[PDB]
């Protein structure tokens, strides 16, 4: 068993934007609308993704 | 085995004793290891029974060495007496013991 | 998760009653000696996030002990006292005594 | 059920509980004419119930399941039981190995929480522990393991290996027993009437150990010692596993 | 009635608001204040 913080970095030229912030600090909410990439585990056997007390994930 | 023991020298008390008290502890063994098989139920079953029979017959053999070693050296002709008749009777109630459990669980 | 200590900060409300329950908690192996609260910040990579951690302290029970372990085995070396007063010509007794002691 | 106000009704000692699903979900509603609505549903629930286990065997339970609305307080829901409320069934069918059913009744109560008051609906059902499971796997067991030990006084004094061998068989049953015992009940603290039971058995049989273990030593110094002592034990012993057992039983019954 | 205007507050309070922004999202950090009722606490495995 391990227990990760598992860390994904992409570029989507398509997601540009110019405001008065340089980062959007978005919840997992938003994720869910854009292109992710659909990466597993070869030798993963039964995983979880935790969402307690929401989905454990954010996107910048 | 526990009827075995009736077919050994009076003298070896030791010996008899180990089979009296190893069988009846084997017994125990075999009651603990078999009621788990089943439910936690607060009743008896037909197999519970068996055993229960069973182990009064252990029971009874190492009884019944306990009391020819209390005849021997003081009644020999009784201690005697009472290996030959248990030689029999032991296992003539047992064989009629289980014609009747088998006759009686199995027509049911 | 996602927000660091500059769109979010914890706190707990009342700072020490916040958390209730803790006196009327029925374990039947241990006993909650004592508990606190805490505020603090950590760091990972992504940034500094805001933290609280609730803590107990439990203090295991030793009756069932005492009654599973101890007392059989006091009682055994009790037991394996007892071949001391048997005669030396006695021998098959007491090295049965004593064997069965060490192995149990 | 989902297009309509439906009551946040939970059940606050259930550990985990489930709603039914198959074929589709067991639910069923109605609505009168004036608004009166009727929602019922089936559900299994795991509920907790802090069972002081002193007696033991002989144990008897008010387990409780408690129920409430979660963000409503007395100002918003109210609940109330009916005349007709708790009905149980035939209760032949149920899983009650080792309880059996006697009683339940109703309570009503306002509990204070950090939120606010709420109506908080009990059920209690009173559960009886069955004395015939426990007694076919410990007392008729160490009490046969007691006569065995027993038998020990009427074999000769002389054949110390026999007697010795007798009784360190015996001690180590017990105490297999004891093991065997105490592997059903939660790892609690205090002291059971089962345990107080194994222990006295316990203390009986290493009795006997000892009074072979003086009856062997004073052969060599006071024999008639030794020959009283024999029948000593011998009447002394079942009398006293007798008087035991008439104030075990009476005091564990009728209390 | 108290049910239409508690309907239109709920209403309005809920016309055009964004989940996905936090309360002042650009501004200050927001304060959450925690309160725990512990139940029970079951098993403690070792
Ligand atoms: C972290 O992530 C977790 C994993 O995602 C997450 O858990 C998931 O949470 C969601 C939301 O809470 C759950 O989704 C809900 O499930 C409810 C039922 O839950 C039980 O059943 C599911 C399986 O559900 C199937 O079976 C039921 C009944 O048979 C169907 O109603 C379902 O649609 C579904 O059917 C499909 O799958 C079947 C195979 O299973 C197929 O055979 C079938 O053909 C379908 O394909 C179990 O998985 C649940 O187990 C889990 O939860 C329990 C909770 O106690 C745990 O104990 C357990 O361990 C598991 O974890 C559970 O047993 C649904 O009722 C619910 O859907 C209703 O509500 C939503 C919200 O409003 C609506 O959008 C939805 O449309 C439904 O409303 C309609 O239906 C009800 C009747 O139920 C009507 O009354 C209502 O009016 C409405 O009707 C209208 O719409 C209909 C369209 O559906 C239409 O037909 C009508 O005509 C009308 O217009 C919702 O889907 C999900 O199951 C959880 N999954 C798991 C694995 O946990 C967790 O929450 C996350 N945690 C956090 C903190 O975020
Ligand atoms: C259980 O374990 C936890 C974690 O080890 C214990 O929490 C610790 O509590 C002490 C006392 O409150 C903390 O010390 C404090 O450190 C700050 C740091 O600046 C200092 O300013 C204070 O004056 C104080 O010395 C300690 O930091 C904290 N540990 C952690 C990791 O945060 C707890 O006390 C233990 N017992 C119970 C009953 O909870
Ligand atoms: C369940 O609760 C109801 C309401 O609290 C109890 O109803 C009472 O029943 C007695 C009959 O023994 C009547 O004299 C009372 O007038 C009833 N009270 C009301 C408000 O109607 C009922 O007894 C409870 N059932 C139990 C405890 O088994």
């Amino acid at each position: 068993t391990i227990d990760v913080f598992f860390r994904q970095s992409w570029k989507d030229e398509r997601l540009k934007f110019k405001g008065p912030m340089t980062v959007l600090r978005l919840n997992n909410l938003m994720a869910s609308k854009i292109w992710t990439p659909d990466t597993f585990f070869h030798n993963g056997k039964k995983s979880v993704a935790h969402n307690m007390t929401m989905p454990n994930k954010l996107l910048r | 085995l526990s009827q075995v023991s009736f077919w050994l020298n009076r003298e070896s008390v030791p010996a008899r004793t180990v089979f009296g008290v190893t069988t009846v502890l084997t017994m125990t063994t075999l009651s603990i290891s078999a009621r788990n098989s089943l439910p936690k139920v607060a009743y008896a079953t037909a197999m519970d029974w068996f055993i229960a029979v069973c182990y009064a017959f252990v029971f009874s053999a190492l009884i019944e060495f306990a009391t020819v070693n209390y005849f021997t050296k003081s009644q020999p002709a009784r201690a005697a007496k009472i290996d030959r008749l248990s030689r029999i009777a032991f296992p003539l109630l047992f064989g009629i013991f289980n014609l009747v459990y088998w006759a009686t669980y199995l027509n049911r | 998760y996602g927000y660091t200590t500059d769109d979010i900060e914890f706190y707990w409300r009342g700072d020490d009653n916040a958390v209730t329950g803790v006196t009327k908690i029925e374990l039947p192996q241990f006993s909650i000696v004592d508990y606190k609260l805490i505020t603090k910040k950590v760091v990972f990579s992504t940034g500094s996030y805001p933290r609280l951690s609730l803590s107990f302290k439990l203090k295991r029970n030793i009756g069932y002990f005492i009654l599973q372990t101890y007392m059989p085995s006091i009682l055994i070396t009790i037991l394996s006292w007892v071949s001391f007063w048997i005669n030396y010509d006695a021998s098959a007794a007491r090295v049965a005594l004593g064997i069965t002691t060490v192995l149990t | 059920v989902g297009k309509i106000w439906i009551p946040d009704t939970f059940f606050r000692n259930s550990k985990k509980a489930d709603a039914h699903w198959i074929t589709t979900p067991n639910r069923m509603l109605r609505i009168w004419n004036d608004g009166r609505v009727l929602y019922t549903l089936r559900l299994t629930i795991d509920a907790e119930c802090q069972l002081q286990l002193h007696n033991f065997p002989m144990d008897e339970h008010s387990c409780p399941l408690e129920f409430s609305s979660y963000g409503y307080p007395r100002e918003e829901i109210v609940y109330q039981w009916k005349r007709s409320s708790v009905e149980v069934g035939d209760t032949r069918s149920w899983r009650l190995y080792q309880f059996s059913f006697v009683g339940l009744r109703n309570t009503t109560e306002v509990v204070k929480t950090t939120s606010g008051d709420y109506v908080v609906m009990s059920v209690y059902f009173d559960l009886s522990r069955r004395m015939g499971y426990f007694t076919i796997q410990t007392y008729i067991p160490c009490t046969l393991i007691v006569v065995l030990s027993w038998v020990s006084f009427w074999i000769n004094k002389d054949a110390v290996p026999a007697r010795t061998s007798l009784g360190i068989t015996t001690v180590l049953t017990m105490t297999t027993l004891s093991t065997i015992a105490r592997k059903s009940l939660p790892k609690v603290s205090y002291v059971t009437a089962m345990d107080l039971f194994v222990s006295v058995c316990f203390i009986f049989v290493f009795s006997a150990l000892v009074e072979y273990g003086t009856l062997h030593y004073f052969v060599s110094s006071q024999p008639a010692r030794a020959a009283k002592m024999d029948s000593y034990a011998r009447i002394f012993f079942p009398t006293a596993f007798c008087l035991f057992n008439l104030v075990y039983w009476v005091s564990y019954l009728y209390l | 009635s108290n049910m239409s205007l508690v309907k239109e507050t709920v209403d309005r309070l809920l016309k055009g608001y964004d989940i996905r922004l936090r309360p002042d999202f650009g501004g200050p950090p927001v304060a959450v204040g925690m309160n725990i009722d512990i139940a029970s606490i079951d098993m403690v495995s070792e």
